[PDB]
């Protein structure tokens, strides 16, 4: 019986009820009840982490990237609500350079680097806010 | 049955005659007794008992009653129903049918305002089939009146309320008709049964009138004997319900509007 | 001549005796049109007054429709209530001089019924129904116009208040007996500022508002439990316990009214225990307000219940406390008193 | 002031009150839905705090790249706003406060950059001009995390390239139903920490961290920073 | 104005025009209290078509040239029907409403819009 097992990729979490033995996909040889100390933290394969709950009960364990930190009386897993990627910056720049530029249009053509420009005009927007 | 095309012009003529007699004036120049003028006329539309008929005819007619129906018409200025004569006449009748200028321009041809229109006699003046089938119209229209303002944002509403709104829209469109083309009891019953049972949830809102006209036309050429039984008798029986259902199913199966 | 201390008249109806208690010698305003069983309530009051207080009743119609009068007469004959009531009709097709002086004709009969001494005195308690006093004021206005009196303020007889004091004052609780009165009131143009309703409301002691919504709901009577008021619902005259019981049921109903829009638009799927409990208690109270009458026994086949006030107070206290949080809500429909509810519940 | 126009105006105001009340109850329903949503995000928040405490206790002896401190030079910010209007003016209040802060920075001889997430922020700031690296809009209520990783990642890259020295969150934190405070709060503090407890009872053995001896920290902190930026996003949704 | 007298197409055109204008007559208060943006697109179309129709019913007269100084015009019935049928259909939705003023026939609308 494991003390507790939780995964937190979204506003809610998936809890495990008294895991009778701690088996996980990509176990690494330290699978089982608390060893007195965890060996390490590892990037578990996005393959779903097969885990048998109390009395060897299997549950839907589909993972999209699993980081597991077992501990004496503590088992915590960090997982992805979505497919996991390492340095996904290339798609980030792809999205940024295509959506903003299309959205901005003249806003990007202007690209007025000045920030404290026409501060009285921002105060004019403020006075409009003052207007009913 | 008697119909007075306008009682407002009669009131104006009475006012003119009285003012020429210099009788004491009043609100809007009307004389002292304007309520009596229309009350004594509109109280003569009544149903008499068989005993009264027998006494009047000295026995020449037995076991028969009589009935006079009245439909006065009154014109109001700019929508003001609080004027003198309209308020005098509203309190006398047993009901009121309200026609709105905005509804007329909006496309509602018979242009009745169901919200304020009332009938004191109620369901006591209907055939059995009409009285049985009438409730699903009032329920739907009341629900649509309550939920009308939610048209813009409807996805957030649950499915039941959306279905009620769609049914209200379809019913409100079915209520349209054409002048010089009165419907019969059988057509009204068939249309109301098709509406209540939900066979027109499939159809588009815009094409309600065409579907209704085509369905009525098919029945009067295919199920005319059933219609004859409904028209003469008017009684609603399990067999009549089954026949109506089967006919509507056949029309929906094989026809193109 | 008349000495009175506030003394409630017990009709036997639950909602009225709880939220809008009457008073021997009071005047009551009835609000609502047709389709809500107004005549049924009037018949029930006529029957109950004679059943409990040995009191006869008088009916006076001011400008009544002939068809409605015929229906009322035939239905009262059918319900075996006509033996205890008198009738005076004033029809629309008559000149205004007739529809004006008919309330006095009914009042004379009611006053005579009051002053008939029983053995060991004790007079009698009698009632008086006036079909519509708005038409009484209009009859006065038309008569004044006919005689040529100059118009007052906004198209109303120079002499309007004096006349309504002549009528309404005579309905009082004297030493040897009492006369109450139930009157239906029409508000012209939805204007309480209009002189006629303003002159009317200065004499009323209670207002009963009949709602079409509750009638459509299927609970009869449909008397509104949030818009009806009284001048006897104070901690002094009616007793403290009654006062806070009525106040508690009123704000519970108020909360339910404020919440029913949300409960009807987006359903009950929201998660909040407290308002759900408020909803259930409101529904139980709404059903409990209904009761069967002795006028419909003939057409219904079920007997009536003249529930005493104490049982209503005790049952409402128990319902508010939370003791009857297990009884199904269907066990309160048309169930008379409090205990009956329990058996009805144990029957299920 | 004729009676006809008064009557028409009263009728029209009654109708408009009907639509505005419908809007009010829809907003109230989504308001309860948000109250729950955040109520669910609060445990997401404290377990983010738990995991970052875990990592900072797991290896505070080494030094992270984010730890480096250099003088301020062209610091850019992150701004978030709404899609539709009728917000009561909290967006404008946020814009006023952030423009005052960036103007103070300009007077300190440092120019600023920013990213825009709300449609009103895009329309307003760019109408008067500005400096932007990336932006997005129409993400909708409760949007996917992958939708808005672009802005945080591009600004983290800009900091990596050495042009960007610091970034602070700019949003409206929830206080009460009617009280919303514009907040300009830093977001990349070099991730400092200091724990004087839980080392006695545990963490003496720590771990071999075979997969990543020191590498994992940066991934944990990028997940962390996207976590509170998502928290601020849902927060501003709730208060709007 | 009866389907038996004027015909079938004329009646539908007239009813659709009156319906569009009546619908636009009731959207002013909503635009005031809440932004224009708030109303759905099915009402943006109605508002724009109502404005275009309100200006397209204008034409210059032969008699009243002393006031404005522009030459007079005359339009036959069939041109009116054709133009309004095209307008209610959603065609001419890109032409600005400023080209429907004292322009008379549709082809003149096209030319005046081109000149702008």
């Amino acid at each position: 019986a494991t003390m507790q097992c939780d995964v937190v990729s979204v506003k809610e979490s998936i809890y495990s009820g008294a895991v009778t033995m701690l088996i996980a996909k990509g176990a690494g040889g330290e699978l089982g009840i608390l060893p007195g100390h965890a060996p390490l933290v590892t990037l578990l394969q996005p393959g779903p982490i097969r885990v048998l709950l109390e009395n060897g009960t299997e549950e839907i364990v589909y993972v999209s990237g699993g980081v597991l930190e077992v501990q004496p009386h503590v088992v915590t897993v960090l997982a992805d609500t979505a497919i996991r990627a390492d340095n996904l910056d290339e798609a980030a720049i792809l999205e940024a350079r295509k959506n903003a530029e299309q959205l901005l249009a003249n806003q990007k053509s202007d690209l007025d680097s000045a920030a404290a420009l026409a501060a009285l005009a921002e105060t004019a927007a403020q006075l409009e806010t003052i207007r009913k | 049955l008697i119909i007075y095309d306008d009682l407002s012009k009669q009131a104006v003529a009475y006012r003119q005659i009285s003012l020429l007699l210099r009788r004491p004036p009043g609100r809007e120049a009307y004389p002292g007794d304007v309520f009596y003028l229309h009350s004594r006329l509109l109280e003569r539309a009544s149903r008499v008992s068989a005993e009264y008929v027998e006494k009047f005819t000295n026995g020449a007619v037995t076991g028969k009653t009589g009935s006079l129906t009245a439909l006065p018409i009154i014109e109001t200025q700019a929508g003001d129903v609080s004027a003198f004569v309209p308020t005098n006449v509203i309190s006398i009748t047993d009901g009121q049918i309200f026609l709105e200028t905005s509804l007329f321009n909006a496309g509602i041809r018979p242009a009745v305002n169901a919200g304020i229109s009332v009938s004191r006699v109620g369901g006591s003046a209907q055939t059995k089939i009409i009285k049985k089938l009438s409730g699903g119209i009032r329920t739907a229209l009341a629900q649509y009146r309550e939920l009308a303002a939610f048209a813009q944002f409807a996805s957030d509403l649950d499915e039941a309320t959306r279905k009620q709104l769609e049914h209200g829209q379809r019913v409100t469109e079915l209520m349209k008709q054409k002048q010089y083309a009165p419907y019969s009891i059988a057509d009204q019953a068939v249309s109301v049964y098709a509406s209540n049972e939900g066979y027109m949830a499939d159809v588009e809102v815009k094409k309600i009138v065409d579907f209704d006209a085509a369905l009525i036309a098919y029945f009067r050429s295919e199920y005319a004997p059933l219609m004859k039984q409904i028209d003469e008798t008017g009684d609603y029986n399990k067999d009549i319900e089954a026949a109506i259902k089967a006919g509507i199913e056949s029309f929906k199966a094989t026809q193109t509007y | 001549e008349q000495a009175a201390s506030t003394d409630l008249l017990e009709t036997g109806i639950k909602v009225i005796d709880l939220l809008c208690p009457f008073a021997k010698g009071g005047k009551v305003g009835l609000f609502g049109g047709a389709g809500v069983g107004k005549t049924v309530n009037m018949m029930e009051l006529i029957n109950n007054i004679a059943k409990a207080h040995s009191g006869l009743s008088v009916f006076a119609g001011v400008g009544e429709r002939t068809r409605e009068g015929n229906d009322f007469y035939h239905e009262m004959k059918d319900s075996n209530v006509l033996d205890k009531v008198a009738m005076v009709y004033g029809q629309m097709n008559e000149p205004p001089g007739n529809r004006l002086r008919v309330a006095l004709t009914g009042l004379t009969m009611a006053e005579y019924f009051r002053d008939e001494k029983d053995e060991n005195g004790k007079g009698r308690d009698v009632l008086l129904f006036v079909d519509n006093i708005y038409r009484y004021t209009l009859a006065g206005t038309e008569v004044s116009a006919l005689l040529g009196r100059m118009p007052s303020a906004v198209g109303y007889q120079p002499t309007l208040a004096e006349e309504m004091g002549v009528l309404q004052e005579r309905i009082t609780s004297t030493k040897s007996g009492s006369i109450t009165s139930i009157q239906a009131v029409y508000v012209p143009a939805d204007d309480l500022t209009d002189p006629s309703p303003a002159t009317t409301f200065a004499h009323l002691d209670a207002t009963v508002v009949l709602s079409r919504d509750i009638a459509s709901s299927g609970i009869y009577p449909a008397i509104d439990p949030l818009d009806s008021t009284s001048r006897q619902l104070d901690p002094l005259v009616v007793g403290q316990e009654h006062y806070e019981i009525a106040r508690a049921v009123q704000n519970v109903l108020q909360r339910y009214k404020e919440l029913k829009d949300i409960i009807a638009i987006l359903g009950m799927d929201e998660l909040a225990e407290e308002d759900k409990l408020v909803v259930y208690r409101a529904r139980k109270i709404q059903r409990f307000f209904s009761q069967p009458f002795h006028v419909a026994e003939v057409f219904t086949g079920a007997p009536g219940k003249l529930v005493p006030l104490k049982e209503t107070i005790r049952g409402f206290k128990g319902l508010l406390a939370g003791e009857y949080d297990h009884i199904p809500e269907q066990a309160f429909y048309m169930v008379g008193g409090i205990d009956e509810v329990i058996a009805k519940a144990e029957k299920l | 002031a004729n009676l006809k126009e008064i009557r028409a105006k009263v009728a029209s105001i009654k109708s408009t009150q009907k639509i505005t009340r419908a809007m009010q109850m829809v907003a109230a329903s989504k308001m309860r839905r948000a109250q729950e949503r955040m109520a669910q995000g609060r445990p997401y928040a404290d377990n983010m705090r738990r995991v970052i405490a875990h990592l900072v206790q797991a290896n505070p002896e080494y030094k992270h790249r984010y730890m480096v401190d250099r003088p301020v030079k062209r610091v850019g910010y992150i701004i978030v706003s709404s899609d539709r209007g009728l917000a009561g003016g909290l967006n404008i209040n946020l814009f006023k406060k952030v423009v005052q802060h960036v103007k103070a920075q300009q007077e300190q001889s440092i120019e600023v950059q920013f990213a825009l997430i709300g449609q009103k922020a895009v329309s307003f700031f760019k109408n008067y001009g500005g400096k932007v690296l990336g932006a997005t809009t129409q993400i909708g209520d409760a949007p996917s995390l992958e939708q808005l990783t672009g802005s945080v990642q591009v600004m983290l890259d800009a900091f990596d390239k050495g042009e960007l020295d610091r970034i602070y969150l700019v949003s409206n934190g929830f206080v009460n139903a009617m009280t919303q405070k514009p907040k300009v709060e830093q977001l990349v503090p070099l991730a400092p920490a200091e724990e004087g407890d839980d080392l006695n009872r545990t963490y003496g053995w720590d771990y071999i961290y075979e997969p990543e001896a020191e590498e994992l920290l940066n991934g944990l902190l990028v997940r962390y920073i996207e976590s509170m930026v998502y928290q601020g996003v849902i927060e501003n949704v709730a208060c709007e």
